[PDB]
């Protein structure tokens, strides 16, 4: 399953 | 910004026998940017309701797809490919050959 | 056996055409199990093999939150770029990006990965050690400072030594039937005359799971690497790969020519030549 927290460059 | 032209192949799921439902093959890798305009056509005209993978990539970021017909070849019939990408000046158009 | 698990994603901006593309896959092994378009009519991540498709409502809602989350941070990400790189609003641009893990035998972490490239240039990628970073250029040292400053890296070390190798382990698991078997490849050596003086001799591998092959061509015992034209492994569509190899050999020397082909399904590797 995928991680769930967002990232932004 | 770097440009890579597609690889094409194009093939059949099963070895080829005439009159024998199979699956007809366009498989484009190595490319980028990603969009890409890929045709199967059989004798010159292209085949309806083609399906195709989901864009994904390789390690080095380039590009594949695979886009697929059912079909049944003949001695007759001629199938190929036709790939368009903003490599190319022209679309790109890819025989189909039995022993390839 | 060792394993991995990857998922990849791609943004593609379309100025003047909406908002930019976003597609998402999911991979453990060579096989695709998940996807997700945003382009699709009310989009879900949707599965992609049998074995996935027993996870219940829960594991489809969260995943397809990520998705939708996934989207609007890469449509942020591309605006965010073009201020980077001093770009105009009015070209299409590219956003990738990977993740995942790969297991050993006995299921413990080998390696995780977590890396961006835009315009198909590698941009940031988290290090080996799944705490430093590589940063391609000076915008991407911008992006470095920012995910330093939120301890991005811990974050990342934690999902891919923890949830990542769990998950992947569970798979496998429910997958066992397919991701656990290895098929071999169905050989046959063909024949197609040049001239009256010479033929190639293709050397077929059809039908086999895992990608990963060895196809080469001996004459008299000696490895012919320079002289063997070796197409690159392409899928069957049915999950299977294909490969072939191919030598252009004088009339009658035919059975000096051996085809030997290795593959993780096979029982011993074998040693082929053309059948007339």
């Amino acid at each position: 399953r995928r991680r769930w927290r967002r990232l932004t460059v | 910004m770097i440009q890579r032209t597609p690889k094409i192949q194009v093939y059949s799921r099963h070895p080829a026998e005439n009159g024998k439902s199979n699956f007809l093959n366009c498989y484009v890798s190595g490319f980028h940017p990603s969009d890409i305009e890929v045709d199967l056509l059989k004798n010159g005209e292209r085949i309806e309701k083609v399906e195709h993978s989901d864009l994904s990539f390789s390690k080095d970021w380039s590009f594949y797809l695979l886009y697929y017909t059912e079909f049944t070849p003949t001695e007759k019939d001629e199938y190929a490919c036709r790939v368009n990408h903003v490599t190319l000046s022209q679309p790109k158009i890819v025989k189909w050959d039995r022993d390839m | 056996g060792s394993h991995s698990m990857r998922y990849f994603h791609t943004s593609v901006s379309r100025p003047g055409r909406g908002e930019p593309r976003f597609i998402t896959v999911g991979y453990v092994d060579d096989t695709l199990f998940v996807r997700f378009d945003s382009d699709a009519a009310s989009p879900r991540e949707e599965p992609r093999a049998p074995w996935i498709e027993q996870e219940g409502p829960e594991y489809w809602d969260r995943e397809t939150q990520i998705c939708k989350a996934k989207a609007q941070t890469d449509r942020e990400d591309l605006r965010t770029l073009l201020r980077y790189y001093n770009q105009s609003e009015a070209g299409s641009h590219t956003l990738q990006n990977m993740y995942g893990c790969d297991v050993g035998p006995d299921g413990r972490l080998l390696r995780g990965y977590h890396q961006h490239a835009y315009d198909g240039k590698d941009y940031i990628a988290l290090n080996e050690d799944l705490s430093s970073w590589t940063a391609a250029d000076t915008a991407a040292q911008i992006t470095q400072r920012k995910w330093e400053a939120a301890r991005v890296a811990e974050q990342l070390r934690a999902y891919l030594e923890g949830e990542c190798v769990e998950w992947l382990r569970r798979y496998l698991e429910n997958g066992k039937e397919t991701l656990q078997r290895a098929d071999p490849p169905k050989t046959h050596v063909t024949h197609h005359p040049i001239s009256d003086h010479e033929a190639t001799l293709r050397c077929w591998a059809l039908g086999f799971y895992p990608a990963e092959i060895t196809l080469t061509w001996q004459r008299d015992g000696e490895d012919q690497t320079q002289d063997t034209e070796l197409v690159e492994t392409r899928p069957a569509g049915d999950r299977t790969f294909q490969k072939w190899a191919a030598v252009v050999v004088p009339s009658g020397e035919e059975q000096r020519y051996t085809c030997h082909v290795q593959h993780e399904g096979l029982p011993k590797p074998l040693t082929l030549r053309w059948e007339p």
